[PDB]
């Protein structure tokens, strides 16, 4: 997977009420990852590594 | 199995979900057997004399409609614009199209919210079904499709709204398989089918917070059982009748747990055998029926009591049932009184651990 940024989603499998999930991953050649994420209750969220 | 309702062109609608039709000789043998779908148009009658190679009933494959039972106006119930549901607009005529959405895409007003169809009369009051005394209302569940407008007076027997079907995959034995594990694992479908617990007269009670009661009342005996249905379930009973053990309250997927508890041990192993069969059978394998009555009855070894009676099993204790066998037939020889029980229905991984 080359280096850059990433906007994925899960497919309502993670919450029984379908509702889908989308999260962007910057990923580096080399460093850390970085990680923002939405929540079922529409939250954005932040994760490291 | 038949409940069906006649059209404006005079034909026959089947309004019933396990519609079965066959074809008797003049023996009184049967030897075409079909099923029926809900919406289905039935071209001939019940009892009838047809000649070979004559059709009887047409339907549409791809969409299953819902078909009202009363004449009148339509009209939107709990039918919010841009929030439960999706309008677009024909902008040349008056004309428009909706959808219905579903529970992943609703906001939180609209998820204790139900958006329904209701049939009233020019008067402006509510249209009851014949017969009885309810409320002519039909639910849409999620991506439902409608044509027709507020007000709009429709007759007996069309079509309000028609609900799209997936189309699937390959059958091959790779898409079995699942089905086979999910019937010796006896899972439990996502909605089961509401069965009647007891049997005897039926009565409606009190409804707190969106949800109805069902009150069994035995010709005889006791009155204990109040059954909580959701209010979004669909009855096919009405104040008044009589219902035996075992009859489909609300129609759905069956769960083999509830088969067993209330029609016993042949009809749960009769279903098992039956689903199973029918999977093979489509590959062209052939397996006799003993090997799965066998799992079956390995499936059925547990037995929970239910009074102690004279023996010295405690009241909520789930033993084997050869045990429980052997206690009673010792203790019934000494002339006292054993203790009663109830079969159990467990998977194989959890049978066998």
């Amino acid at each position: 997977r080359s280096p850059g940024v990433f906007f994925d989603s899960d497919k309502g499998k993670t919450h029984s009420s379908g509702k889908v999930l989308y999260n962007a991953r910057i990923i580096p050649y080399r460093g850390s990852w970085l990680d923002f994420e939405f929540d079922p209750k529409d939250n954005l969220f932040v994760r490291i590594d | 199995n038949v409940k069906s309702v006649v059209n404006s062109s005079g034909k026959l609608v089947i309004t019933s979900r396990n519609t079965e039709l066959k074809l008797i000789d003049e023996f009184g043998r049967t030897k075409e057997s079909y099923k029926v779908p809900y919406g289905a148009v039935l071209a001939k009658g019940d009892g009838e004399q047809v000649a070979g190679g004559e059709t009887v009933a047409n339907w549409d494959p791809h969409t299953m409609p819902v078909i009202t039972e009363v004449s009148g106006f339509v009209r939107f119930t709990d039918m919010i614009d841009g929030q439960t549901i999706t309008r677009q607009t024909d902008e040349l005529t008056g004309l428009s199209s909706l959808v219905v959405l579903d529970s992943a895409e609703r906001t939180a007003g609209g998820k204790d919210l139900r958006p329904a169809l209701k049939i009233v009369d020019a008067q402006g009051n509510d249209v009851l079904i014949p017969g009885t005394d309810m409320p002519a209302q039909y639910f849409l569940p999620g991506k439902a499709i409608v044509q027709l407008e507020d007000g709009v007076q429709i007759s007996s027997g069309d079509t309000l709204a028609r609900i799209p079907q997936e189309s699937g995959g390959t059958k091959d034995i790779t898409g079995g398989l699942p089905r086979v594990a999910d019937l010796f694992e006896a899972r439990r479908p996502k909605e089961p089918a509401i069965l009647a617990e007891i049997s005897g007269i039926v009565s409606f009670g009190k409804e707190t917070k969106g949800k109805r009661r069902l009150v069994i009342t035995p010709v005889d005996g006791s009155d204990p059982y109040e059954e909580m249905i959701p209010k979004w379930r669909q009855l096919n009973v009405f104040e008044g009748e009589r219902v035996e053990r075992g009859d489909v309250i609300s129609d759905g997927p069956e769960a083999p747990h509830d088969i067993l508890r209330l029609r016993g041990v042949h009809a749960v192993t009769r279903y098992i055998v039956n689903e199973v069969q029918d999977v093979y059978r489509l590959q062209g394998v052939k397996i006799n029926d003993k090997h799965i009555e066998v799992i079956v009855r390995q499936m059925l070894r547990k037995a929970t009591i239910v009074n102690a009676g004279s023996s010295d099993f405690l009241e909520g204790e789930q033993v084997e049932y050869s045990r429980v066998k052997i206690a009673n037939r010792e203790l019934e020889a000494n002339g006292k009184v054993g203790a009663t029980y109830s079969r159990d229905l467990l998977g194989i991984t959890k049978a066998s651990l």
